[PDB]
């Protein structure tokens, strides 16, 4: 319960929540100095701020990416490539990263817990998840995420399900 | 004699109907390619992980 | 006649030495439990 | 001892024996998402989930291999390219890795062990046992395994015994 405080404290002043007629859809994260929203959510963002955007879209990568004012770049989250494998903490606690795949256990991973980052031990966005699919008694992730040549890779398993 | 159809055709307009004709498929054959090439290159860029 | 039997022979007897190649280079790789086929491969002997 | 019983809790989730018309002929497994299963033992795959499921064949390695389902793919083994010399583990026991060959102390391995993965000392799957021979005072096995490149590799001593 110790990693969860810290990604509720992280995520208390830098995650946004889209709400469409109150109800939350999805989540704008502001990362490295760029805002980020993924497609398929509908609403706007809680944010007065960043509601007043021209977000440019990208549809390949299920993301609309924007840019964040110069006062507001300090705000931001720290993000890296480096990933080892072994546990990440994202918003429900733990997620595995074997073979480069994030998985959490199963059960959690509806309707709206869409664009939530995924934190390191070190404070640190490895992965922004967009969707994925239930195998049965762990759920793999289809996220976006970066490398060392700093390329932005997504990563999707079959038959995944939009959140 | 006999009118042949493309007995007239005077090898100025020859030449006037391969550029614009066959020049065209010379640009739709590399803009082909370079799309190949472009979707080789973005797969090979997310080989990484 | 007998220019329609040597040429179906060796038509047939290629085609199964080939689909033999084909099933030893891509049988190591579909037994993996990633299968995991390499590019090169995959563009030559049309895998996956 | 200790090490045979982590084996079998393993083995009671994801090692599948066969039914032969009253006894069990061999053993299926399911590793990495693609379930196994050699070729001279004939019956039923004991789940009708794995049962259904048509297998394709590879006669050089002796093995029929078919797809797992997609709720069946967080539930399965991993597998290990690198083994060092030494002690792995087994379910009659243990067993001897030295220059490359799969060794056991003789009076056991007959008919109806067929399939059973060769563990590690961490719960992943090495080898799957095939047959072997009584070299001496010290039986050999005859298993496939897998590289450093990802090339399935059978081993099998001289004049081995289809278990």
């Amino acid at each position: 319960g110790k990693r969860q405080r810290m990604v509720m404290k992280l995520e208390s002043d830098k995650t946004f929540p889209i709400m469409l007629e109150g109800k939350i859809n999805g989540y704008a994260c502001v990362v490295g100095g760029k805002l980020f929203r993924p497609m398929h959510v509908e609403g706007k963002i809680d944010n007065d701020v960043l509601a007043a955007l021209k977000t440019k879209k990208a549809s390949k990568y299920d993301l609309e990416y924007a840019d964040v004012p110069q006062n507001m770049r300090a705000d931001t989250f720290k993000y890296t490539h480096e990933k080892p494998q072994g546990y990440y903490s994202w918003h429900h606690g733990a997620v595995q990263y074997e073979n480069g795949r994030f998985t959490v256990p199963k059960g959690v991973g509806a309707k709206g817990d869409s664009g939530r980052p995924i934190l390191d031990n070190q404070g640190r966005v490895v992965a922004i998840v967009l969707g994925g699919v239930n195998e049965g008694s762990r759920t793999a992730l289809s996220v976006v995420m970066w490398n060392e040549k700093g390329v932005t890779v997504k990563y999707t398993p079959e038959n995944c399900e939009q959140w | 004699h006999a009118q042949t159809f493309t007995a007239a055709v005077s090898k100025t307009a020859w030449t006037w109907l391969t550029s614009l004709l066959g020049g065209s498929a010379v640009i739709i054959i590399i803009g082909l390619v370079l799309a190949t090439i472009v979707a080789m290159y973005v797969l090979t860029n997310q080989k990484h992980n | 006649s007998i220019c329609a039997a040597i040429a179906t022979v060796s038509v047939a007897a290629s085609t199964w030495l080939f689909c033999r190649s084909r099933v030893a280079c891509l049988t190591p790789y579909r037994l993996t439990p990633n299968a995991r086929i390499p590019f090169c491969l995959a563009v030559l002997c049309c895998a996956r």
